[PDB]
């Protein structure tokens, strides 16, 4: 706890506001409040006056729709001296610095002796107050120039908090009173006096347009506006008696921006209506009590950091929309009610007003659920969170911030349809005062109601819209909108529940003689789509029955056909970037493939079943030594196969999956490696030799295994099996482990870390593959998505030629770091959102400094512990201490499965491993400059390839695509099994044994699945090779440069590339085709 | 367009007079034992004797293991470090564990230099010690070496028991070896009247050893002793020699006296190859 | 196990005579017993620790639990009748369906008309 | 071109390579040296460096016998040795495990041959040799590049030989466990030193040489603190 408040002040001080520019602008709006004072009074006016008074003016009324017409207007306009006073943050100075720039709110009271006791019906109210606020900026704008001012202010109109009923003057200053440096503008609010209008009036059930149905919104921005010094008095209060307060409340701030949470409304579209404002009364209300019992929840000696937990801790466990609500006095413990409103409820009997009416149902479980994964960071003590709680931005992007984001064009876009305006109705405009409101609420509604519980939230955007328009106009013009509806699109935002987003059949209300009131709201929204089925259970129910397609989800089509039939028949609803990052998964050569849904995992269970009847034989065979267990281990065993197991597709470099064959133990073992080897290879022989026999479908054949260094005995059975899979068995022994340390142990000192390399590929075989593909299956089913992802990521990972270097497990931890540790963010619900999220990560990740260190758990046993966690962290301090640069090892990836943190990291080139960071580096910048579409997602997934010194092009003398299992093929083994490798690509060989040979002077990189990346035919791979620094230059002869080379001089030589590039090309034989340097 | 990222080798993505400099130099050419022993030299020259330990830390693991030559210069860069900024217990260490990794002999050779150029006789004289009660019994440059040590003392006395014990402890074949050896110390370092005697016995054992002959001569005519070099010329002659040998020694016999100029000389040699001719 | 579910185990095993043994008991003096008692509850706690529920039962069924404590006990002293008694759970994680359902190896209605 | 021989000693050797579509008078130069030693197996040997991918015996059989040919001289290479492109050979992990069965720089190996009189033989056709590309470079030999063992390297995904492995298997096994049971018989019979000392074998002990690692692998708590005149002396001594 001692290391987080340390953290804080560092954070306190860093954002803290220089106290110059304070003094910079308190110097200009001291001199401001003058000029509001020098402006002259001025007599009634009816709206037929005030109209020919500012005829001629440039400055024009900013009435907000409906504008008075000279019927309804018959009550008369008047100005007077305002009240000027300073409110809001600055007014507390609890502001902080921000490189955007802050406002400074000034508060201007309009005297009471302009409003009549009825002035809060119908925009009376409203209409004065703009009038006012227009004479102002008149009086204001001519009063600059006569003070000379006017050459470095620029003054526009704005809604208060995007709220189109409250117009005000925002004073901003372009590059002595000069203020631009300070980063401030002034907010000009024109509030009415405290209590003109009877409170209970304006209560959210209470009615105050006439057309009946509550106003809430109208309501809350007349009663707000009377309500600005009193909530400046209650805060001023609190401030005092609490020491923490403003240190708590910037905490706070800053919790909330990183969010994208502001104090605007959220019934426009926008996700906010809870900002620093809010924040502050209800931390300010929970010290005053909040509790059922009205026991206080915060005490005045809290410490920042207290006062901060505690509201968090209340927002993410107490309900204020639903079930229950809060209720205070600011003028009276605050006690929490459990009857709910229905909407987001923060009540004050004092002022009668609700603090929460700007915020919607839809943002306050956002905010809700931002808040319980904080609490749950915030109770956390093995990791520290201070950087994902306050420093970490999540709003960035919307794509990393939401699983699914459709597009919504709305017809006839210089105004809305007849039908799609029409809608909108003299009944809804006193509920929803715009139209935007209106569209908000109603695609909400409406796609809710469709996907329900396929979906947790769901945010609606109104993309382009503006809040500040010029002193010459009355309202925003948006170019689309033409002011008419201010905003471009719609953009629906959701964030997914795998366990049941791709359910084929929507569930309904059940079947009775007489249809109850669900049921005929279930056909009316479905309509044609509805029907009545039943089921094996024998159950009758109401529901709607999707097609699942392995291009996009079925949600996709689910709010298309609800939005075009409940909202405009003629919207355009589009979502084709989850389209393509679908269509980059590889599409199986199954029945009915094109139909299956991306997270079916039925393939990979086919495979498990024809391992299970092979299971049985070799458990029921006689030999020697019983068999202890059968492990497999291979790719398809965790669902981590680039390309899906398909029968008889042996072209697959995944095809034959590898299976740890174990016997019981022996003391008759043979002590030396070589001949326990061929003692393993002896049970191998007999068990192919019986299966043989008495299994005469199976087909078997023997290969070498040279993957363990200095290990040249090692002998793999290929057992084919009749369903059409392949399967390598090895053999593991106890003495096995023993033998490779006694070899380290009687190694001399110097070859001792050379013996050592090949402990570690032996365990990262026989040892932890086991332990890895136990926990990856496991959790994978807590993790829908996990499975598409990572193999779209090892998809990328080999179209720029990194697969080659990075080994399958590096690939599959890295691309789990979502899952298991999603904070900030939530666990990723689609294939685009975990796949940009993957690269996000590796983007940001400083390998050198940070070591990735993952708690495999299914989330909230096998937690890491802290001291656990404090022994891997010393592991990785050790290990840099010895390579700080981090040449020798780049990643350190570390867990209970691999405390060291080398397992499977080992021996990659520095080159690519930079190159991984420096491809994820650069398409992260390329999703910030060009937002994620068509073009980007290309640019994504197509290598560079002129960055490598040469290039060599190869082509297969057959297209291995459809042997490979891809849909665009074999349906039988060969007869003779020599005959499997005329259909194989050894270009993976070929690197492999060349990069052995040129270790010191080159690397090679290669594509490993030629029928995913090889073109239509999949034959075409390209083999990219990298001159090391020292070799490009020349050299002086002597016999451990270890290189091919040519003499230049007598005493130098040079890279002998032409030579280099006949070996190459004579390894292909017919394969190589060109060549590029 | 495509996606596209220059290679780095240095991970910036994520002569030499700083640290960031040395360690830039690594990157590249980790296996070169000069930008090691600079990098641990600049510390040095810094005061920063612990962070040098370290860096030769680094060095040893780093350096790839097959290159013996450059491993052999961080070691020994090693023992000059501790020796001339640590104190006894951690020059024990490291020469202890330097003989673990690298030829056991050879380290001690080198501390013996690094003893001898730090002008610590009396540590050089107990390593001379004890390095021939382990490797004297095969290595006859010890008792060479440390004969050289003891004469370059004026210490005659002591240097003549070191070689019985060398004979001791040699094999037998070696025994004409060391005993050469120790006359040639005797001859330019030493008493060369000592070195003579340690020849007369020799070739007194070995008459038929021609070569022997041919090295005392050779020392005689390093000594310009000219009585002394045509007195043995005599002798030589007078010895089972093949024609082949007899022309090698009196055309040497014939190039030693024109340098020494007096024309009378060479005429007398020729003279005396002459009836050698004949015979 | 890995997945988090406590589990009890129960393993009985007897002394046995040798072939030439011409003693009519068997008995293991108390020190055998809890080398033998310390030996099986390695044995128990490795094999569930490193294994799923699923492949903890995999293992039940041909016993090979069984022969791996006969080897380790071989040179304690002869044993018969070694047997995993009982096994009890005590305690399991959150239900999860998808992992039920991958160790089983979704249905449209028909229209009611 | 005109560089016949590197001052220290290695001599060029330039070979013209083959022609291959996708490469439409380039030469891969190889560089030698006399290889003295007194060990018998490296005797009669040519130090080789920067040689051409997968050399076999066959391929320099085939350039030493264009070098006869061309230069009617009689010369014979016995066995390339020391030939480890890949470095798959750099460790015999067999002999760090156990010692039945084993009793045991790059991009460079040694060229041995039948006699003194072939090697001698050959160096002056590779000295005269090395002159032809300073004047008459079209002349020079070609490198094949292919050979039966260069074709068996390529097929990479070929099954192994059912019959040609269990005879291998077959063969190792009966050899090691021949000298598995003449080691566990050394240990246990009565190992009686020159000076009548007996050796302490335990049971299951298989091998001396296992014996031997284990021995390379490998008062206070009964002191009484006040037992003595002198340590109760002492003891009183500081209780003041
Ligand atoms: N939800 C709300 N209910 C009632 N009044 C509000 C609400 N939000 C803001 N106000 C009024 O608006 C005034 C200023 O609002 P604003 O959000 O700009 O203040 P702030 O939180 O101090 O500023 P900032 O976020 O810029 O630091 C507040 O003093 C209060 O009078
Ligand atoms: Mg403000």
């Amino acid at each position: 706890s001692n290391i987080f408040k340390l953290q804080i002040d560092e954070l306190l001080e860093q954002v803290k506001l220089k106290q110059k520019h304070v003094l910079k602008v308190e110097k200009f709006l001291h001199k401001l409040y003058d000029i509001l004072q020098e402006i002259p009074d001025w007599e009634e006016k009816s709206l037929a006056e005030v109209d020919s008074f500012f005829k001629n003016k440039i400055v024009s009324v900013p009435f907000v729709d409906p504008k008075p017409i000279p019927q309804n207007t018959n009550y008369k306009f008047n100005y007077k001296k305002p009240d000027i006073s300073l409110i809001g943050s600055f007014a507390l100075k609890a502001g902080i610095y921000q490189p955007n720039g802050s406002s400074i709110d000034t508060l201007l009271t309009m005297p009471k002796e302009l409003f009549e006791k009825k002035d809060f019906l119908n925009f009376r109210c409203l209409h004065k107050r703009s009038v006012y606020l227009a004479y102002l900026t008149h009086h204001l704008l001519i009063l600059l120039k006569k003070d000379k001012l006017d050459s470095f202010l620029q003054l526009e109109y704005s809604y208060f908090d995007n709220d189109p009923l409250l117009p005000i003057l925002r004073i901003s200053c372009s590059k002595d009173y000069n203020f631009y440096k300070t980063r401030f503008s002034i907010n000009l609010l024109i509030g009415f006096p405290y209590k003109v209008f009877e409170p209970k009036k304006l209560l959210p059930n209470r009615n105050c347009i006439r057309i009946l149905p509550a106003t809430p919104l109208y309501n809350f921005s007349v009663l707000s506006s009377s309500t600005h010094e009193n909530y400046l008095k209650y805060l001023y209060k609190t401030k005092k008696q609490t020491e923490s307060f403003v240190e708590a409340t910037v905490l706070g701030r800053l919790w909330l921006q990183q969010r994208g949470f502001s104090s605007n409304m959220s019934h426009s579209g926008s996700l906010g209506g809870f900002g620093t404002f809010e924040f502050t009364i209800l931390m300010a209300a929970l010290l005053n009590g909040g509790g059922i019992n009205s026991n206080k929840i915060l005490l005045h000696g809290f410490s920042s950091y207290q006062l901060f937990k505690g509201v968090i801790k209340y927002l993410a466990t107490m309900d204020l929309c639903h079930d229950g609500h809060l209720q205070f006095h600011s003028n009276p413990a605050s006690k929490y009610i459990d009857e709910g409103f229905q909407t987001p409820t923060l009540f004050d009997k004092s002022t009668k007003v609700n603090i929460l009416t700007k915020m919607t149902v839809s943002s306050y479980q956002i905010l809700k659920e931002y808040a319980g994964e904080t609490l749950r960071m915030l109770n956390n003590v093995v990791q520290d969170q201070f950087s994902n709680i306050f420093l970490t931005n999540i709003s960035r992007f919307d794509n990393l911030k939401y699983d699914l984001c459709y597009d919504v064009q709305l017809p006839l876009g210089n105004n809305l349809e007849t039908s799609l305006a029409a809608t909108f109705g003299s009944m809804e405009r006193v509920k929803f005062i715009t139209l935007e409101n209106f569209l908000a609420h109603k695609i909400t509604n409406v796609a809710r109601y469709a996907l329900g519980d396929r979906i947790k939230y769901i945010q609606i955007e109104m993309v382009g819209q503006k809040s500040d328009f010029p002193i010459t106009k009355r309202k925003v013009y948006s170019n689309t909108g033409g002011n008419h509806f201010n905003f471009d699109f719609v953009r629906v935002k959701l964030i997914v529940n795998p366990s049941e987003c791709d359910k084929l059949v929507t569930k309904g209300p059940a079947h009775s003689e007489t249809m109850s009131t669900e049921a005929a709201v279930f056909k009316n929204f479905w309509g044609i789509k509805s029907s009545l089925r039943r089921f094996k259970d024998g159950s009758i129910t109401h529901c709607c029955v999707w097609s699942t397609s392995s291009s996009e989800p079925i949600i996709s089509s689910i709010v298309n056909f609800a939005l075009q039939k409940h909202v405009s028949k003629k919207a355009q609803i589009s979502n084709e970037t989850i389209k393509k990052f679908h269509n980059f998964l590889p599409l199986p050569n199954l029945p009915s493939s094109a139909k299956t849904s991306v997270l079916n995992l039925s393939s990979f269970f086919n495979l498990k079943k024809s391992f299970d009847d092979l299971y049985k034989i070799i458990f029921q065979m006689k030999l020697p030594l019983s068999v202890k267990s059968i492990l497999p281990v291979g790719s398809a065993f965790r669902y981590t196969s680039l390309c899906q197991p398909v029968p008889f597709a042996y072209s697959d470099p995944d095809f034959f999956q590898d299976v740890i064959l174990e016997f019981e133990t022996s003391p008759k073992w043979p002590d030396e490696i070589t001949s326990l080897e061929k003692a393993k290879t002896a049970f191998l022989l007999k068990i192919q030799e019986e299966l043989s026999a008495n299994s005469s479908t199976y087909r078997s054949f023997f290969s070498r295994d040279e993957s363990i260094p200095y290990n040249l005995e090692i002998v793999t059975l290929n057992i084919l099996t009749p369903e059409g899979y392949g399967f390598k068995f090895r053999v593991l022994t106890e003495r096995d482990e023993i033998l490779y340390l006694r070899a380290i142990a009687n190694a001399r000192n110097e070859l001792k870390p050379e013996l050592e390399a090949t402990f570690l590929k032996f365990t990262a075989k026989y040892l932890a593959s086991v332990r890895h593909t136990r926990t990856l299956e496991n959790i994978s089913h807590s993790y829908q998505f996990y499975s598409p992802v990572v193999r779209l990521f090892k998809r990328w990972l080999d179209t720029h030629l990194l697969l080659g270097h990075i080994t399958d497990e590096l690939a599959e931890l890295i691309a789990i770091k979502p899952f298991v540790d999603p904070a900030p963010y939530f666990i990723p619900g689609s294939l685009e959102n975990g796949f940009l999220k993957v690269l996000k990560f590796i983007s940001q990740w400083n390998w050198k400094d940070d070591p990735l260190i993952l708690d495999l758990v299914k989330p909230e046993s096998e937690r890491l512990t802290l001291a656990q966690y404090k022994g891997i962290q010393m592991n990785f301090t050790n290990l840099r201490n010895s390579d700080p640069n981090g040449t020798h090892l780049q990643f350190f990836v570390a867990s209970k499965n691999d405390p060291s943190g080398i397992l499977y990291s080992s021996g990659i080139p520095l080159p690519i491993a930079t190159r991984l960071t420096a491809l994820a580096k650069v398409a992260v910048n390329l999703l910030q400059t060009h937002g994620l579409n068509q073009q980007t997602i290309n640019l994504l997934f197509t290598p560079g390839l002129k960055d490598y010194d040469f290039v060599v092009d190869l082509r297969t003398p057959i297209g291995l695509k459809s042997s490979c299992g891809i849909l665009s093929a074999p349906s039988n083994f060969p007869e003779n099994l020599n005959d499997l490798s005329e259909k194989m690509d050894p270009t993976y060989q070929l690197v492999k044994y060349l990069n052995l040979k040129y270790k010191n002077s080159l690397i090679l990189s290669s594509r490993k699945y030629i029928g995913v990346n090889g073109g239509e035919k999949g034959d075409k791979n390209v083999i990219t090779g990298l001159i090391k620094p020292l070799f490009k230059g020349a050299h002086k002869f002597r016999v451990n440069l270890d290189c091919n080379v040519k003499p230049v001089d007598d005493e130098n030589v040079i890279l002998n590339k032409e030579a280099i590039f006949h070996e190459i090309a004579a390894f292909g034989n017919d394969m190589v085709i060109n060549f590029e340097t | 367009l495509s996606l596209s990222a220059g290679f780095d080798w240095t991970a910036s993505i994520l002569a030499p007079e700083s640290v960031a400099d040395f360690e830039r130099l690594l990157i590249g050419n980790p296996n070169s034992s000069v930008v090691w022993m600079n990098y641990m030299a600049f510390q040095l020259q810094l005061s920063e004797i612990e962070k040098a330990r370290e860096l030769a830390e680094r060095a040893l693991k780093t350096i790839n293991f097959r290159e013996e030559a450059e491993k052999l210069n961080i070691w020994i860069a090693m023992l000059n470090l501790e020796n001339t900024f640590g104190t006894e217990e951690t020059l024990e260490e490291v020469f202890s564990r330097a003989c673990q990794y690298m030829d056991s002999y050879t380290i001690h050779t080198k501390l013996l230099g690094i003893y001898e150029i730090s002008e610590k006789f009396d540590k050089a004289a107990e390593l001379f010690k004890a390095t021939a009660k382990k490797f004297g019994g095969e290595k006859v440059s010890i008792w060479v070496s440390w004969g050289d040590f003891l004469i370059s003392h004026n210490e005659e006395q002591e240097a003549r028991t070191i070689l019985g014990n060398a004979l001791k402890a040699l094999p037998k074949r070696n025994h004409i070896e060391v005993v050469r050896k120790f006359a040639q110390l005797e001859f330019a370092k030493g008493d060369p009247e000592r070195g003579r005697s340690l020849f007369e016995g020799l070739v007194a054992d070995a008459p038929k050893r021609i070569d022997l002959w041919n090295v005392y001569v050779d020392q005689e005519v390093k000594a310009k002793d000219k009585k002394k070099v045509e007195d043995l010329f005599e002798r030589i002659i007078t010895k089972k020699i093949t024609r082949k040998q007899a022309k090698f020694f009196f055309n040497k016999w014939l190039q030693f006296e024109e340098s020494e100029g007096d024309e009378k000389t060479i005429e007398y040699v020729k003279a005396k190859a002459t009836e050698y001719v004949a015979s | 196990t890995s997945d988090d579910y406590v589990l009890r185990i129960f393993a009985i095993a007897f002394t046995r005579k040798q072939a030439n043994q011409v003693k009519r008991h068997s008995y293991a003096q108390s020190s055998h017993i809890r080398a033998i008692r310390k030996v099986i509850s390695e044995i128990l706690t490795k094999e569930v620790q490193g294994s799923t529920l699923a492949q903890l039962t995999s293992k039940l069924i041909p016993e090979v639990i069984n022969k791996e404590i006969e080897n380790a006990t071989k040179d304690i002293f002869p044993l018969q009748n070694i047997h995993v008694r009982k096994v009890k759970l005590l305690k399991q994680p959150k239900f999860d369906v998808g992992a039920l359902m991958a160790l089983h190896g979704e249905e449209k209605g028909k229209k009611v008309t | 071109e005109d560089i016949s021989a590197m001052k220290n000693g290695f001599i060029v050797v330039p070979f013209k390579l083959p022609d291959h579509k996708a490469l439409p008078a380039s030469l891969h130069f190889m560089f030698a040296k006399r290889h003295q030693s007194s060990n018998s197996n490296e005797s009669d040997c040519l130090f080789l460096v920067n040689l051409p991918l997968l050399s076999n015996i066959e391929h320099m059989k085939k350039f030493v016998g264009q070098l006869c040919g061309k230069y009617d001289t009689v010369s014979h290479v016995e066995e390339l040795l020391y030939n480890d492109e890949f470095g798959l050979h750099e460790v015999d992990l067999s002999a760090l495990t156990s010692d039945l069965m084993s009793s045991t720089p790059r991009n460079t190996a040694l060229l041995k041959f039948v006699d003194a009189a072939s090697i001698n033989n050959c160096w002056n056709a590779l000295k005269k040799y090395s002159n032809l590309h300073a004047k008459h470079p079209n002349e020079l030999f070609e490198w094949t590049y292919t050979t039966p063992s260069f074709t068996t390297f390529v097929n990479f995904y070929k099954p192994l030989d059912i019959d040609y492995l269990k005879e291998d298997i077959h063969t190792h096994m009966a050899i090691f466990e021949q000298r598995e049971a003449q080691a566990q018989e050394d240990v246990q019979s009565s190992i009686v030193d020159e000076d009548g000392f007996t050796l302490v074998v335990g049971k299951n002990t298989k091998s001396l040489n296992s014996i031997r690692k284990k021995i390379l692998n490998k008062i206070d708590k009964k002191a009484k603190k006040d037992f003595y005149r002198f340590q109760v002396r002492e003891r009183k001594k500081q209780e003041i």
